[PDB]
């Protein structure tokens, strides 16, 4: 039982405006089965994909989950993870400097 | 430069229904090639890359075949272990299973490995030699044995120095056109002040291929260790990585610091500083 | 290309 470690980030340097994709990049977990959600203004967005499960050489696993999006003046963008590491779903607010 | 071919394999049960849930992945270098997983609809090993799908049908009804006997292998095992390890069909368990060979610059043999582990813990390893095992604990001894009775290191020495080497060499030319290709980072450093009197400088590398890079701070031309951040190197979803290290510094004595960044795609390593 | 075949633990 390792807890998830998550960046939440853009594919693409963030200009408000211009069409993106946003990633939750969530690893160093185990075991493998986890809950991932990416939220705009707090609610749930619905057509996320995701990669295909693979492992570090400690045996963690890692896993992408991504969606299309357009960062705003006025939006806010988050990751939500849920491992049973975590006593409650963890939030990430997407901060286009990191 | 040099290169390596592996394939991952995942497999999870599922103690309220039905069988467990097995996802493979191959990857040259950091390029993901083929998949498998047991929920898609094809139950076909499916190419991810361009290069593989100049591959004809008997290469995909093999890999098909191959892939879907040993997602069986995991299943057999996953019951194995349990009994081994004294635990109830209750509970849901892991095995990981990654094997590959390594080539040189001259695309020749360099190292071969294959791994496993249950429940996210070492459980038996070719070593090095890729003729003895290192088997982690009692159950693993009990598998050891059995492995030395059926020859198997035999045949993973030999496909490891063997058919992995030879096939690794053909996707290379194959793929040539992105295999071959080193995308160098595209880097810059952004300013974020944190007060009228502080500041953290940030780093960027990005779009960069393959994976392993290196970034380091400088103050004064020398290690900066306090007040940095790095981050680990994160997948840009089009194939490519990212990467940044940040450090806190006073305001107005930004030209001290700079960022070193090292990457096989950058014949002398880079240099960044803030203007 | 993958491993033909693998033994049981
Ligand atoms: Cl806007
Ligand atoms: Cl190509
Ligand atoms: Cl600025
Ligand atoms: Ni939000
Ligand atoms: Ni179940
Ligand atoms: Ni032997």
């Amino acid at each position: 039982q390792r807890t998830p470690k998550i960046q939440v980030y853009s594919r693409h340097p963030a200009e408000n405006g211009k069409s993106n994709f946003l990633n939750c990049y969530v690893s160093g977990f185990h075991p493998s089965d986890i809950e991932v959600d990416l939220l705009k203004n707090g609610e749930r967005i619905e057509k996320v994909e995701h990669s295909d499960l693979s492992f570090s050489k400690d045996w963690s696993f890692y896993l992408l989950y991504y969606t299309e999006f357009t960062p705003t003046e006025k939006d806010e963008y988050a990751c939500r993870v849920n491992h049973v590491t975590l006593s409650q779903p963890k939030i990430v607010k997407w901060d286009r400097d990191m | 430069g040099s290169h390596s071919m592996r394939y991952f394999f995942t497999s999870v049960s599922r103690p309220g229904r039905g069988e467990p849930r097995f996802i493979a992945v191959g990857y040259v270098d950091d390029t993901q090639f083929v998949r498998f997983d047991s929920d898609a609809a094809s139950q076909r090993m499916e190419p991810r890359a361009p290069w593989i799908e100049q591959e004809g049908p008997e290469y995909w009804d093999g890999e098909t075949r191959k892939v879907k006997a040993h997602s069986q292998t995991h299943r057999v095992d996953l019951g194995t272990l349990r009994g081994y390890y004294n635990q109830s069909e209750a509970g849901s368990h892991t095995v990981q299973r990654m094997y590959g060979c390594d080539v040189g610059s001259d695309w020749r043999f360099l190292r071969g490995y294959h791994q496993y582990a249950y429940d996210g813990k070492d459980y038996i390893a070719l070593k090095e030699d890729l003729r003895s095992w290192t088997a982690a604990d009692m159950a693993a001894q009990t598998t050891k044995h059995k492995w030395e009775a059926a020859h198997v290191a035999e045949q993973l020495r030999a496909y490891l120095e063997g058919t992995c080497v030879e096939w690794l060499r053909r996707y290379l030319e194959n793929g040539k056109e992105t295999l071959q290709r080193t995308d160098a980072p595209k880097t810059h450093m952004t300013h974020h002040a944190v007060s009228d009197h502080e500041a953290t400088l940030r780093c960027w590398a990005l779009s960069f291929y393959p994976a392993e890079i290196t970034l380091t701070w400088q103050r004064d031309g020398e290690d900066q260790t306090q007040d940095t951040e790095l981050v680990e190197t994160r997948p840009a979803g089009d194939g490519t990585f990212q990467k940044w290290a940040a450090v806190v510094v006073p305001s107005g004595q930004e030209q001290r610091y700079t960022c070193h960044v090292q990457h096989e795609g950058l014949p002398k390593p880079l240099t960044l500083r803030w203007e | 290309i993958l491993l033909n075949k693998h033994i049981d633990a």
